């Protein structure tokens, strides 16, 4: 396949909704990269959707916890948890394309999860806990004061590839090789 | 029809029925009853007989707040299942007059509810299920008069009560057997 | 409606139908029927027919509740079939006025339910079948004069009466021939 | 309604239908009808028109138990259809008084039902369904003035009559043609 | 309603309609509407208007034999569509008061039907439709006058007759043109 | 695959929902370990919503029976069923990752199960038995005292992998060879 | 994985016992019969049982294979499976110590219809399984299968320990490893 | 496959719904072991569930036409179809597993057929001679008399396999090779 | 190697399932590809469809008289509608089938109601006695009858029996069995 290719030249390929088939993928594709060349870097292609908070911070914890420096490349869209996995690559990595289009925003619950009040007092305070790591992952890979990041993910935050690099989501935008 | 037919004639003898689950339109329907049966006779006694699963909290706030402000007493009569925003209104009828049928159950557990949306619309939602919740209980510790830890301790989940238990612990004020 | 008028006229006669499964539709119905006959003449009986399948404990046990604590005598009626609900309910008559039409079968079983949730809200559930299916089995112990280890041994699945069968058990007290 | 206002001048007229399949709620129906034209007058015929495709036995064992303890004489008619309960009820009316129509059809079948759950059930279902269809047969064998035998293998599976054939079976006591 | 009430108004002037598919439920509406019509007057017409696309052959049967058995003629108007069971009740209408209304559409078929279940079930169903089946070709042989070699060859398909076609065939006697 | 590359090296996977057909794999993977080197460590890698009791302690049993020990790690998710299974790894052993989720609480039933009130009885008699067996089980396994995981697991407790480790599901909370 | 166990002559139950499930099982105990006859076959099961006829498909083929039948519960043995764990040989028949076993009456999944002569007969079938299934687990648990039909009148939810004591098992599998 | 280890010690196998997609498998199985051994026995196992006459006799025509004797063998269950195929086998040969469970009755339409009373007139012929083949079928091989199988297949006649060696459907019980 | 694999390369066609495009498009390549192989030794066509389809029809039945191999059809359990049809397209001489098979022949049918002006449905009623002739004609040259004759024999459902589906000139000979068992 075209994929396996991209996977024999160390490009992990996240491409679809997050979700806990595609972080399953992504963590084995990225552990069998280590253990290939541990020190070649790892380059991850995003045009994700997003959504997921445990699958985000699968794949997040995975791509910090390998020796390979991951250079993350935004491709059309890094939405949700796919831009917190766009800043979560190395510094002095991160690309993204220039009209590629980095969402960020506060976690959700898809739909709503019935229960007593103190089953919703545990739920609400998981979706704050979630929301707090999002952004606190999301300051020490931008930059950010993580009160920035929560005054800016309050709604959705739609950066261009330029101005998600003046944010810190990414560090270059990706010149083209041939103009065309 | 029949059935209302049967409820308008017992709606001049002043009795009526909380008998399903307390929606909105269930809570419009008696409270628009509270307020017309206030203004026949504001001196006689509305008799509320409840056989309900439970409901909304702000339908059964609205029946509660005009229960206590209808110039009336509101004799309320637990009929064979008081739950949730059942027992509430059982328990908001006026001291005195909160009637158990001897095989009624009685049903007190703290609300049920549902978080969607962003985090900090859960957030406010959750902080608004806090605020529902306290005052659920402080009503329900005012009515039966038992404390607001025993009523948060024992509405924590299902907590069924007989007609004997309930007027063990304040819902009811007698189990009438004629 | 034509329905609503034959039952309209039949309220009239202090007869009153269970007719369908008890749902609290039905029960808050009948329970308004007899707290309405019971306000027009309180030492005439009621004649309660019992066509019913079976249904809600606390929907029958609000028409249990409304049968005795009616002055009138609530005589029963097995008209084709009480099962379940249907036979407590008609157990539930004024002894002496329990009456089986002859070819009305009677079902008598264990309550129905279901268990959901966690296992927390489970042992509340089952905790309180166990309370709901000892108080059904000691009112139809109370009502057929059988002991309560008969009723929860017969009462285990489905047992079926004939109407001479139901008279020997207890249910009924006369099968009416005219 | 204008079909329950030519229903209404038709009870006046002490005339029912059995119009359709009998559920609880057609049997309930006309169960209310036979006791409210009972109560009028015990002593004129109430006429039951049956254009039914047959339903519960139990919710026609309901209307043949309020045929036949009726004072009045249950004249039934076959118009069109009487399938199931209703060549049973059309078999249930008084003798000399079961009339078919002349291209009314009768159909004599044995009952159907359903067997369903644990093993146990299925047992005590199926001990109940050769009581059904033993007083089934039965009254069939009363009715008809067959004997049972012929009764149990004529309605094994589907047996058709048309108003002659019912006539000489004995379903119906007359064919009227005017 | 409005439309019961336009009914109602022309069930007064004894003007029936069958004006959809002849089910039960509309097949028991006019044979209750024949039966009040004949008690009111015994000796004026009934107009039936039909415009039906035809329905089950036994509620139809129930029709015809109520308009037999009715003392009164039943006078048959084909409006706009007598197909099926409509042109079978068209026919059935009293000889010279058969009337097309002159755009009227008459469509004699064979008995549409479906076979289910075991062989030996199936092979009585159809048995049974060769019953019917003979007896419907033989009713609208004594209908149209037609033999009844020719209503079998004929309504083997869907075999269409306007207004003029059908006075000539023989389901109706006049074409009222006004 | 990558899974191919990650059983090679002895890495079982959990991944999706503990169903019967994913503890029917599981099961699988770790007796064919256990033949291949019966004393070389089995890793589980967990990003499992967890459900199902049965097809719980058809994987707990396994991972009990092998030889190898279990090195179960954590990458975003345990939530019961799968935190049992996190714990129920070998002591000095069971990491996850910084941002993984644990979350423990008594078993449920999935919709409603009808019958009479003697066979509602004996599925709650059950899923108390399912309760106890589950607290006791997360007992041995975390050192707690099976009152104080009935206390503990009566809602929902998310545990983050640091406060797993202080409630003794796992035992290190996995550091990242990398900083990036 | 599987083909490994297979080759180590381990067939795996492991899903509802239906068709699907019955067809392939025999499939795999007549193989394993025509390698080695005189070599155990090992049955592992963690079903929710189901089905009758593909109870005793599945039953008489490993009572029908020279080589012995090693049974052996995962998680769990419910309905058609219990009966098949205890359709193995004496002597075997493990079960892991946190298995459920779960004996109960056969069942109708949903109604079926029909005339009260067709249902007389599937009546006196579910009886046939209720008493083919009792007879069944009667002689390979050594209960008196009047025990069994009181016992199997509900749910019997059976610990491993105590479907050792019921005569389902022989023996509750020890950990080789601690841990 | 355990299949084509069956196929080639020539054991054709029904197992499931007989359809058209199963009776044509089989039809396949049949003439391919016919070209092979014409001479060796194909050994049909039958666990079906019956259903479909059309298939029914492409079935049987094929298992009759072919000149090497089918050895028919009832696993758990020979419903219907299944086990006028059951007896389809050759005589001397027809074995049943002691558990199996004959199942014959009459044929039926799988829900209602609709049409002109002309068009069910001959549904219903159809419906006969399926009904009379089926009982003319299944008395040449059980050898009863037609109308004895009409009386006993006018309901569903469940035999047991010691009932159905009784009955003619199979001529021995196979006994089990070791007492387990 | 499948069953159909070996079947196929003793030129054994197989039809089995409805009639339909995907059906009818598997039939053809078969049968052409069995022309290239041997144009001179006889295609097989085994046949135990329910029918339907008309273009599929006669798709399949150009293509078998198309090609310079002899095509043997035979019926194993069912050939409806449209695969009656193919029974009968077999050379004469052919055209077997199986002693319990079951021959449906019927006039051509829409399954469904297709909407439409009456001028639309005047077209596809044009074409549906189109369909019609064109069936009765197909099964009158190889069955030897009158096209009337077909006519009136599928105005409704004609099942056949083997044995007087050969009396009808549907096939030739009905298939005796090899072994008695
Ligand atoms: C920046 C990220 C974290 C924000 C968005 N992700 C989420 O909020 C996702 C969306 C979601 C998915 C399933 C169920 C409920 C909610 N959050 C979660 O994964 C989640 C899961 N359980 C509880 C609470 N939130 B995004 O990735 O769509
Ligand atoms: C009433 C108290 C004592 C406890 C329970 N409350 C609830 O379940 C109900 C749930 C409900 C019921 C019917 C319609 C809409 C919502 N609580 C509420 O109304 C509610 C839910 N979320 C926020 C605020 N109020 B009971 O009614 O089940
Ligand atoms: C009267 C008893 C002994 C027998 C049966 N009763 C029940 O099972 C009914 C079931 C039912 C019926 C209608 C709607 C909802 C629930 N009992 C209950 O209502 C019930 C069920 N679970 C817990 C408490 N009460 B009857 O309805 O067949
Ligand atoms: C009248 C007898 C002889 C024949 C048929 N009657 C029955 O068996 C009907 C079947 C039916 C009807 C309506 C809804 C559900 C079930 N009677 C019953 O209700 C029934 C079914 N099984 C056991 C006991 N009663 B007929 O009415 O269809
Ligand atoms: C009038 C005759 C000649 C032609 C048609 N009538 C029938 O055959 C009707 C059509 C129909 C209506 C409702 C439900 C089912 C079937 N069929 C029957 O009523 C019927 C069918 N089989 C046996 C007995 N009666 B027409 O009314 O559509
Ligand atoms: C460690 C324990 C708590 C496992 C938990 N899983 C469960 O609660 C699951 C949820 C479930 C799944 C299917 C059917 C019914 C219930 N429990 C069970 O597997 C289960 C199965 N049968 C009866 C009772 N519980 B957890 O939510 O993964
Ligand atoms: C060990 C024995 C009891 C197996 C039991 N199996 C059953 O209860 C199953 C449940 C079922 C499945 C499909 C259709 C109908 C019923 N019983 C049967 O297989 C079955 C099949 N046909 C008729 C009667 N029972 B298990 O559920 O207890
Ligand atoms: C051996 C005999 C009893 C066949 C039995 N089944 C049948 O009768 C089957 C069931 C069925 C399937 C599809 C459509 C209609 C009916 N009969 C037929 O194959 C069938 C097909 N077309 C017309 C009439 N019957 B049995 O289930 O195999
Ligand atoms: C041998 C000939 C008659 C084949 C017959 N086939 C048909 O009746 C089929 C049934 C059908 C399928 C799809 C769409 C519409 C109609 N006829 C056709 O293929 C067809 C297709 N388009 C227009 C008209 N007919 B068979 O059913 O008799």
């Amino acid at each position: 396949n075209p994929y396996n290719k991209l996977f024999e030249e160390r490009i992990i390929f996240l491409g679809v909704q997050v979700d806990d088939a595609s972080a399953n993928d992504i963590m084995a594709q990225l552990l069998v990269l280590e253990s290939l060349d541990p020190d070649r870097d790892i380059t991850m292609y995003i045009n994700s959707p997003g959504g997921g908070f445990t699958s985000l911070m699968a794949i997040y914890d995975t791509m910090q916890y390998v020796r390979a420096d991951i250079q993350t490349v935004c491709l059309g869209q890094a939405a949700s948890a796919a831009a917190v996995l766009l800043a979560a690559g190395t510094p002095g990595k991160r690309m993204a394309l220039p009209n590629a289009r980095v969402l960020i925003h506060q976690p959700s619950l898809s739909g709503v999860i019935q229960g007593q009040f103190s089953d919703l007092e545990i739920q609400a305070a998981e979706i704050e806990r979630m929301r707090t790591l999002m952004e606190t992952t999301l300051a020490r890979h931008t930059g950010k004061d993580a009160g920035v990041i929560r005054k800016d993910t309050d709604r959705d935050k739609i950066l261009t590839a330029e101005e998600a690099k003046d944010y810190g989501i990414i560090d270059t935008v990706l010149e083209y090789r041939k103009l065309s | 029809s029949l059935t209302d037919s049967v409820y308008e004639r017992l709606l001049s003898e002043r009795i009526i029925f909380l008998g399903s689950e307390v929606n909105d339109e269930i809570a419009n329907r008696l409270c628009a009853q509270i307020l017309l049966l206030a203004a026949e006779d504001a001196s006689k006694d509305i008799s509320l007989y409840i056989n309900s699963p439970g409901g909304s909290i702000s339908a059964g706030m609205a029946i509660y707040d005009t229960m206590v402000l209808a110039p009336c007493d509101i004799a309320t009569y637990a009929m064979g299942m008081a739950a949730s925003m059942g027992e509430f209104l059982l328990a908001a009828g006026t001291k005195g007059k909160r009637y158990a049928l001897p095989h009624a159950r009685i049903l007190m557990h703290q609300p049920l509810g549902g978080v969607t949306g962003s985090a900090a619309d859960i957030a406010i939602q959750a902080e608004q299920f806090a605020v529902i919740k306290k005052e659920m209980f402080r009503l329900n510790a005012e009515f039966t008069g038992q404390p607001i830890e025993r009523i948060e301790a024992d509405s924590d989940r299902d907590r069924w009560f007989t007609a004997a238990e309930a007027l063990e612990y304040g819902f009811v004020d007698h189990i009438i057997t004629r």
